[PDB]
């Protein structure tokens, strides 16, 4: 069940992520299996594009 | 050009009574045909009509700049024949009287 | 391969001998064909109504 | 001239497909259970676990499925006795031959199939030990049981659509 | 395809032009149903093309 | 034919020209745009929207789509009141929409 | 029923993944934007001054 | 006109994003 | 003269310049799927212009 | 005897049969009376080409029998093997009826544009129902629980035309009544189905967890054909045909 | 050469022939527009060739002369048969102008 | 893209020559297997999403010029050249050999060109892993590579 | 645990039906042995035929007896399970709506 | 062999061609049980078999059809009820 309050912004909170387990979010997200090329792409057309 | 049929004539009966509303050279009549497209199946259902009404709100305002507060202050909503959409009020004001005149 | 080795058989055996006997179920099918050929011919040179009647006669007859 | 030549038929007689409610009413609670099972079984075996699908594949194989094929086989061997049909020493007519062949044999497969399966399914059904267990334990209700005849009515449908088309078929 | 529609076809060639030239036209056929298939093949090439 | 367009012309886009000479006490923005309705509204300019899949292949028909809304966005324009809807789908093959009106911005077709 | 079409109204985020606190929120009847949608594309009058204040003193439902 | 491009390459499908 | 060499001499060389041309792709460039398409020839060079 | 003559004499061997078999013989199977209209009409819709097509070799062969005959000029295959003419008569009846089998089950894709949709210029129709139902039709592979089957029983007696007055009666109802109102309502009121509800589906995932284990997907909703089929094409945004309709879809 | 990126819209060589660019959207359905125009002649290019071939093989004093007896014109509405040809130039060219305006 | 096109086919018929190894030989079967399966012997039109409809496709009508048409130019012209010969031989017209040695030709030229063109068709049915056919793709993908005992995309 | 109960009428009419049809099929095996032995009695007496269409003949004229015996039943418990399966399958699908 | 692949449930699998073009040819025949002459030829060799089978259950591992089960006699009676070939 809910704790009544699921929402609320803890008093005092940081938007602060700096020893956070990033292990927790790998089922939440698909990558396929050309990420490595697509990146390397993605860098390679920022830099002769922007 | 922004309405939902090809031709004013595959629209039903609000789009007749669109052009009754207004003069055959006042362009508030596509406004009103807006107004019938928001409230195709929404007029039918108290809380629909009420959508069908904020939907003219957020179409006025991305048609023409406009601020916080000024459709809520309209002093008369009614329309005439030679009400042009040159403000939001205007476009706000057709665009209601189509959801009035849709039927289902 | 059944046909193959069932039509040279049975080539070997016309070309062999044919004053043999044959099967009765044999026969019976060569007189099924036989009598068949001359029934489309009938069909082909004959009226079905008149094929209708003479058929119904002759089982009156036979009755 | 109509559906019965061009249109699939075999399935209509066999694997219990024609089971249906009258069944059902007239028979008892274990008799209900086992008839709603086997057509659950032998039409829409998905509802089953992969285990229960294969112990209850290989007993219809061994019972009525290859058994009734076996039987076909060889009532068919039996229609092809005597090939070729009419030859003499001048001509042996091989098309004529292949034809009849193609025309009988088949048939008599069928004829043996549809006795084998006429005779020995009803006493499956009844008198199998497997099956009987199965059937006490999935525990079918008639909504299952309408649910099934459903799913394999559009099954049926789903495999006529899908053959169709044969020869010619891009796509787009 | 053409003369052959109308019952009175010495009236179709009079009220055209008075002039005969049906025996080219009918000829031209053969010729025209197979003078155009690398044009064609090749369009769909290009209008893929304009597609992607 | 050419008589028959030359009359239609005349009687759009040269007799009205007469009608409003001088500065109107009343209502002069109304009786100014009476007369500019019939001749800038004319379906020579306006009509081809209902059949624009004859040029406009499925990819930019879904490209001038976008563009046709906001070129025509400005609600005084009779123009765009007589112009075919741009809010529809290429009757071959459409990439882009899924469905007519389910949109996420009432005026961008995407 | 089979014409009625949202016409990019209200097209606020739809969260997709499951665990995601949107996904309850909105879920929520008694859920208040931090505007209305019609207002979110209309130029806001009140001073730099009011809005912070307003901002300030605004409270979370729950 | 009617068919006057006499093709349409319907095949060629909207590119698929691939970004990661 | 007339018919098979003027219906078929542009489609002819149109083939040959893909084949060993690539239709005069300027190559160096990134991400096909965002880049321009150099579009096959397409104006008839037979037929008077 | 009296039976037989019954057989003969009974008004319904006069009596024209109609197209009401197929939509009574898929009630009988178990479809509803709208989704066996459907099926019917679908099966329809896929044998018409072929009758079609079966009666144009048969009026074809009747009409011009005589081009067999004349064809023994340049192939005395025929003049001097009936069976050959034989062949070549079926060949051409089996012709006719591909043709046929084409036009009416074949893909043959067209616009989806008002103005010719209907006209069997393009099997639009039919290519978009066989493919939406193949699509997503998925057997049920799950066993009804008993939660459902309670609900599916309970639900005897319920009429859209009034909803119930559910009365709360704590000797046999039991909970609170906030409780069994609220319960009441996702029950009945809300119209969730019983298989969308958690404890529900926690329940199927754990009485199924061996398909689960063997990677099997579970179907938690049952396949609802009248939610995939619509010989009208409505369901499928295919705009009526102008001419016989007075009404327009978005699309 | 705004950076890397290659605005450069024309390419076009000594000898070229066709547009000087091709990005433009006006640009291409009008080269697109062309190359069909040429499609549609196949039955008029054939009719010419024959006719041609014909005379210039049979119709010399030398082979074939033919005595022309007749002596006024009677057509009535082959001009309208004929027209139909340039009405669909015409066609073609308000559809595809139209489009781009 | 053309230069893509130019460049792949170059690349296979280099490789073809070239010729292939067991591992090689393995793991072209596997994704031939997978590409007639899913592609040539499957209706696409049969699958769930929309984008994976369009790409199989695709990929299936890249497959028909690529090998379908191809083997039946080759087939064709096999069998045009016996025609001719048949021809000489009987000094006359024979219509035989053009349907069974046609036939003859495209199983022949088939299975050569599937098998030269066999990676790119497998690599054209990367939809994705959230779809059947592109998960059916990846699985596949990993047993090629855990064969070849290299990465591939 | 509950299960959907079929009408009991329609059971009871089934019922009847059944028990008719199949004292009706018991009956209507023998009297097709009996057509099929007196017709192959005929034809191998009086009828100069092929044994295989004489055979053939007797089959279908022991069928045909049987069938005409065994129609009426048949036939009516045929209708009678159409409608029962009618008047389920729509019970079934109103219940199981959704 | 395996028969765990071929119970496996796959989407291509399941939505593939079942039945080819070879089969018509070869599986027509079943079409005849529309006709009551069939269906009663069909009932009489059923019957016959199983008389057979009665008579010769005397030796070990052979059983007859008895009268008293229900469901033995359900399916020999309704095997063709309600047979349509129209509908699939
Ligand atoms: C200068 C140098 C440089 C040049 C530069 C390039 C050029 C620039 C030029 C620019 C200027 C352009 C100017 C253009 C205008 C020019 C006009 C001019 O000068 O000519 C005037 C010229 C004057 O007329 P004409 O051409 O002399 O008139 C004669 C007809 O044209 C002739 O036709 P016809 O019909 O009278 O005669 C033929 C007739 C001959 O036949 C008969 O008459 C016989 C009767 C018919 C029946 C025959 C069959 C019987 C069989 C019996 C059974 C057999 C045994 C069984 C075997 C089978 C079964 C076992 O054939 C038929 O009618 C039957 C044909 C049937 C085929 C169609 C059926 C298709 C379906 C079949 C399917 C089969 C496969 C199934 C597969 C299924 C699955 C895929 O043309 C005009 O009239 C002006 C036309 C203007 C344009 C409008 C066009 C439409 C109007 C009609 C005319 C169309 C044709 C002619 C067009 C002109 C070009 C060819
Ligand atoms: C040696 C050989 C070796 C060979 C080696 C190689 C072997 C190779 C392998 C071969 C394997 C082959 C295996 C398969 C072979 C066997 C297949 C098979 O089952 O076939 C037998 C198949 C068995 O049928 P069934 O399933 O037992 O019949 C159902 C029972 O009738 C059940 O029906 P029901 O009783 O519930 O209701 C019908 C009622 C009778 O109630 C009626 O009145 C029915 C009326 C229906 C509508 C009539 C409309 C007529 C107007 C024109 C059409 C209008 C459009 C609508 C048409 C709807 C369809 C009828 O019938 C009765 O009760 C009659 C008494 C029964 C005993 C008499 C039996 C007579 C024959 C059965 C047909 C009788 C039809 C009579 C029609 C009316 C005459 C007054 O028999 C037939 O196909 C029927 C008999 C044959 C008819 C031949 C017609 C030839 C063409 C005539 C043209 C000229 C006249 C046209 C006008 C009509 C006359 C006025
Ligand atoms: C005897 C047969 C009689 C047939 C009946 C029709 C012919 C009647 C006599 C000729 C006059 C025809 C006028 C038609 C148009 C009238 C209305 C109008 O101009 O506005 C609509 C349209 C103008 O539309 P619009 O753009 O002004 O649209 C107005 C509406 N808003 C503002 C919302 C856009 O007219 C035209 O487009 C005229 C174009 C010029 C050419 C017209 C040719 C018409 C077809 C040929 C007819 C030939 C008849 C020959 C008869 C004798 C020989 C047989
Ligand atoms: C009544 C008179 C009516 C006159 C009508 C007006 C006619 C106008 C057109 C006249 C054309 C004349 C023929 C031109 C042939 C050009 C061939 C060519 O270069 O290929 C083009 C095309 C161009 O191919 P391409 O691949 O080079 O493409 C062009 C270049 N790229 C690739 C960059 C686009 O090639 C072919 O057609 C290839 C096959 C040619 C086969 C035939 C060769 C014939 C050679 C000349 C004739 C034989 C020599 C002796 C002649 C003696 C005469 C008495
Ligand atoms: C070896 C010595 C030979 C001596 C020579 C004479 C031999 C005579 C042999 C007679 C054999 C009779 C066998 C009957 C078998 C019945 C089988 C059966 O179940 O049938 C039920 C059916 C009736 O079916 P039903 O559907 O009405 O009812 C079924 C029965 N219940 C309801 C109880 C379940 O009876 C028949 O129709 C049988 C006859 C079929 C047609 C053939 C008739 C031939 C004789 C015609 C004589 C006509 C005389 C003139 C009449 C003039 C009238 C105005
Ligand atoms: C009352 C006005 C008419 C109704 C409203 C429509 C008017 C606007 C459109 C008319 C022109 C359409 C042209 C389309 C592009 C094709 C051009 C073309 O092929 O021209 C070269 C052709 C001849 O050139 P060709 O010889 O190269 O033809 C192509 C040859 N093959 C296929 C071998 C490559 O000229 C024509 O005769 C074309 C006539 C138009 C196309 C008709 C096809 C049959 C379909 C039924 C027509 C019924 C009449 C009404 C129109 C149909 C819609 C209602
Ligand atoms: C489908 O097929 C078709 C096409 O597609 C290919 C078409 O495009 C077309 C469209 C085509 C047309 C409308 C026609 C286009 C034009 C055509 C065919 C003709 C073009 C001809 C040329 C380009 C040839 C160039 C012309 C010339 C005159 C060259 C002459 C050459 C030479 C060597 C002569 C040089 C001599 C001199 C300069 C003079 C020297 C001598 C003297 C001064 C005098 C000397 C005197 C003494 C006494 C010594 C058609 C019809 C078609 O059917
Ligand atoms: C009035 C009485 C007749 C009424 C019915 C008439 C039907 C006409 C159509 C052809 C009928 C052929 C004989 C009966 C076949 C019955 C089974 C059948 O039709 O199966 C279907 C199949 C063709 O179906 P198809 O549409 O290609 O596949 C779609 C599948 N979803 O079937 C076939 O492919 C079979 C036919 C293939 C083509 C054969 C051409 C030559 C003729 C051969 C006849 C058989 C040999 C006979 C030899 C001895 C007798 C002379
Ligand atoms: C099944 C396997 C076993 C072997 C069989 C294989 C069957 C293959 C598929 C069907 C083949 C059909 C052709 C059969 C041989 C040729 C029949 C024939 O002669 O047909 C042409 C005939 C015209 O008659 P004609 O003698 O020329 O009369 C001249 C009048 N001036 O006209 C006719 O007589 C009509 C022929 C119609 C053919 C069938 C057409 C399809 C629809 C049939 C509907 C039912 C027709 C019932 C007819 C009953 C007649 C008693
Ligand atoms: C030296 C000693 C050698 C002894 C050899 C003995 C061989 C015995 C087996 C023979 C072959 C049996 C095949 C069984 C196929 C089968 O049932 O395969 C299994 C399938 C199962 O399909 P169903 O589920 O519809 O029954 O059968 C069919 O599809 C039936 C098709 C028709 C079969 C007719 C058989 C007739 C007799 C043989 C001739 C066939 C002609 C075919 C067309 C040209």
């Amino acid at each position: 069940d809910l704790p009544a309050d699921y929402g609320k912004m803890p008093a005092g909170y940081n938007f602060l992520t700096r020893g956070k387990d990033w292990r927790e979010y790998d089922k939440d997200f698909i990558l396929r299996t050309d990420a490595v090329w697509e990146k390397f792409q993605l860098e390679h057309f920022f830099r002769n594009y922007m | 050009a922004q309405t939902a049929h090809q031709n004013r004539y595959q629209g039903g009966l609000c789009y007749a009574q669109c052009n009754e509303l207004f003069s055959f050279w006042n362009p508030s009549i596509q406004q009103c045909w807006k107004g019938c497209d928001f409230g195709v199946g929404r007029v039918n259902d108290p809380e629909g009509r009420i959508e069908a009404q904020q939907m003219c709100k957020r179409w006025a305002a991305e048609l023409y700049w406009t601020y916080k507060g000024e459709l809520d202050t309209i002093k008369d909503l009614r329309v005439h024949a030679d009400m042009y959409p040159t403000t939001p009020q205007n476009v706000y004001r057709a665009c209601l009287a189509g959801v009035r005149r849709q039927k289902f | 391969f059944y046909s193959l080795f069932n039509f040279y058989l049975s080539r070997i055996k016309n070309k062999n001998n044919y004053l043999v006997r044959k099967h009765l179920y044999t026969t019976e099918l060569l007189i099924e064909l036989i009598l068949f050929k001359y029934k489309l011919i009938i069909l082909k040179f004959s009226s079905i109504k008149y094929i209708l009647n003479f058929n119904v006669r002759k089982f009156i007859l036979f009755n | 001239v109509f559906e019965f030549l061009f249109y699939n038929q075999q399935h209509k007689t066999r694997n219990g497909y024609f089971i249906n409610h009258d069944n059902l009413m007239l028979a008892s609670l274990e008799e209900r259970k086992k008839l709603i099972f086997y057509f659950i079984a032998n039409q829409v075996p998905e509802k089953l676990d992969p285990v229960d699908r294969v112990k209850f594949n290989e007993e219809l194989s061994d019972n009525l499925s290859t058994k009734a094929r076996l039987i076909g086989s060889l009532t068919g061997l039996i229609g092809l006795v005597g090939f070729p049909y009419i030859s003499t020493r001048i001509y042996s007519r091989p098309v004529l031959n292949i034809g009849l062949s193609l025309l009988i044999c088949p048939f008599l497969y069928y004829v043996g199939n549809q006795l084998t399966y006429s005779v020995w399914e009803p006493k499956f059904i009844a008198n199998n030990n497997t099956v009987c267990e199965l059937s006490k334990k999935y525990n079918f209700t008639v909504f299952d049981f309408a649910q099934a005849k459903k799913e394999a009515h559009l099954k049926a449908l789903r495999t006529e659509l899908v053959s169709d088309n044969l020869l010619y078929s891009p796509g787009i | 395809m053409g003369s052959v529609w109308f019952r009175n076809r010495y009236w179709w060639y009079r009220s055209l032009y008075d002039d005969y030239v049906a025996r080219e036209a009918k000829l031209a056929f053969g010729i025209a149903a197979f003078i155009w298939l690398p044009h064609y093949y090749w369009g769909i090439h290009l209008n893929r093309a304009f597609e992607v | 034919v050419c008589g028959i367009y030359v009359i239609h012309v005349i009687y759009n886009y040269m007799i009205p020209y007469y009608w409003v000479s001088t500065p109107l006490k009343n209502d002069e923005f109304t009786r100014l745009r009476m007369k500019d309705y019939i001749a800038s509204t004319v379906l020579e300019e306006v009509y081809g929207i209902s059949y624009a899949e004859w040029g406009w292949l499925p990819h930019d028909f879904a490209y001038n789509r976008m563009r046709g809304l906001a070129g025509y966005m400005h609600p005084d324009d009779p123009r765009a009141m007589c112009t075919s809807t741009f809010h529809r789908k290429h009757k071959y093959i459409e990439h882009e929409v899924e469905k007519v009106g389910d949109y996420h911005h009432m005026t961008y077709p995407k | 029923a089979l014409n009625k079409r949202n016409w990019g109204y209200n097209a606020h985020y739809k969260p997709e993944l499951e665990r995601s606190m949107k996904k309850v929120l909105y879920a929520d009847p008694n859920y208040k934007f931090p505007i209305e949608w019609p207002e979110r594309y209309m130029a806001e009058t009140k001073t730099l001054e009011q809005v912070m204040d307003e901002e300030e003193n605004w409270e979370y439902y729950k | 006109a009617l068919f006057f491009m006499a093709n349409t390459a319907i095949s060629v499908p909207s590119v698929l994003d691939t970004s990661p | 003269i007339v018919l098979t060499w003027g219906w078929s001499s542009f489609q002819i060389g149109g083939y040959n310049y893909e084949r060993f041309d690539d239709n005069g792709e300027r190559r160096n460039t990134l991400y096909w799927k965002l880049s321009p398409v150099e579009f096959p020839q397409s104006k008839l060079w037979n037929r008077p212009s | 005897v009296y039976h037989l003559f019954e057989r003969i004499c009974n008004p319904d061997n006069f009596k024209l049969s109609g197209e009401a078999a197929r939509v009574r013989t898929l009630i009988a199977a178990g479809f509803s009376k709208e989704e066996a209209e459907q099926v019917a009409w679908l099966q329809n819709h896929q044998v018409n080409g072929k009758i079609l097509g079966l009666f144009t070799g048969g009026f074809a062969l009747y009409c011009c029998n005589n081009y067999f005959h004349y064809f023994e000029r340049y192939f005395p295959r025929l003049r001097y093997q009936p069976f050959t003419k034989f062949l070549a008569q079926a060949a051409t009846v089996y012709f006719f009826f591909k043709i046929g089998d084409y036009y009416f089950t074949s893909r043959r894709y067209g616009s989806n544009d008002a103005r010719m949709n209907g006209l069997m210029y393009s099997n639009t129709y039919y290519s978009t129902n066989k493919e939406a139902l193949i699509q997503n039709f998925e057997p049920l592979n799950r066993k009804f629980t008993e939660e459902e089957v309670e609900q599916f029983l309970r639900n005897e007696g319920r009429s859209q035309e009034e909803k119930r007055n559910w009365i709360y009666n704590p000797h046999i109802h039991g909970s609170t009544e906030g409780e069994w109102k609220a319960d009441i309502h996702e029950k009945f009121d809300s119209g969730k189905a019983p298989w969308e509800r958690e404890h529900v589906k926690a329940k199927i995932l754990e009485t199924n967890k061996a398909k689960i284990d063997a990677g099997e997907e579970i179907q938690l909703k049952p396949f609802k054909t009248l939610n995939h089929l619509d010989k009208t094409g409505l369901l499928h945004r295919l705009h009526p045909f102008i001419w016989t309709n007075n009404w327009t879809l978005l699309g | 050469m705004w950076g890397n990126l290659w605005t450069e819209a024309s390419y076009q060589l000594n000898f070229n022939i066709g547009f000087s660019s091709l990005r433009s959207d006006v640009l291409i359905h009008l080269a697109q527009w062309q190359y069909w125009w040429w499609f549609w002649f196949a039955l008029i290019w054939s009719f010419y060739y024959f006719i041609i071939l014909k005379v210039a093989r049979f119709r010399v004093l030398k082979m074939r002369p033919k005595i022309s007896t007749s002596y006024r014109p009677h057509g009535k509405w082959g001009d309208f048969l004929a027209c139909i040809i340039p009405l669909i130039w015409c066609i073609n060219i308000l559809t595809n102008s139209n489009l781009i305006l | 893209s053309c230069t893509t096109r130019r460049f792949i086919d170059e690349k296979e018929k280099l490789e073809y020559s070239r010729g292939y190894n067991q591992q090689e030989l393995e793991a072209s079967k596997l994704r031939k297997d997978f590409v007639k399966k899913y592609i040539v012997d499957f209706d696409t039109t049969l699958y769930k999403t929309q984008v994976e409809r369009d790409w199989a496709y695709i990929a299936k009508r890249e497959y028909r010029y690529e090998v379908q048409l191809k083997s039946i130019g080759y087939g064709g012209a096999l069998a045009n050249a016996v025609l001719l010969w048949r021809i000489y031989a009987n000094k006359k017209m024979v219509f035989w050999p053009i349907p069974i040695v046609g036939a003859l030709g495209y199983l022949y030229f088939q299975p050569v060109f599937f098998q030269k063109s066999n990676k790119r068709f497998f690599d054209m049915c990367n939809v994705g892993e959230e779809y059947y056919l592109g998960r059916e793709r990846n699985k596949i993908l990993r047993e090629c590579n855990k064969i070849l005992n290299v990465e591939d995309f | 645990a509950r299960d959907f109960e079929y009408n009991n009428q329609d059971v009871n009419q089934l019922n009847g039906a059944f028990i008719s049809l199949v004292e009706d099929e018991k009956i209507g095996f023998w009297v097709g042995v009996g057509g099929f032995a007196y017709s192959q009695f005929i034809m191998r007496k009086f009828v100069k035929s092929t044994n295989i269409f004489a055979s053939v003949t007797s089959l279908f004229a022991g069928a045909a007896l049987a069938n005409l015996y065994t129609h009426q039943s048949r036939a009516s418990y045929a209708r009678v399970a159409a409608r029962a399966n009618r008047n389920a399958s729509l019970a079934l699908n109103k219940l199981m709506e959704y | 062999s395996d028969p765990f692949k071929k119970v496996e449930r796959d989407y291509h699998n399941e939505r593939s061609v079942h039945k080819h073009f070879a089969s018509y040819p070869l599986k027509f025949w079943w079409g005849l049980n529309k006709f009551e002459t069939i269906q009663g030829i069909h009932s009489i060799l059923g019957n016959a078999a199983d008389l057979v089978v009665s008579t010769l259950s005397f030796i070990p591992g052979v059983q007859g059809r008895n009268n008293a089960s229900y469901i033995e006699n359900s399916i020999r009676v309704t095997r063709f009820r309600g047979f349509d070939d129209k509908t699939q």
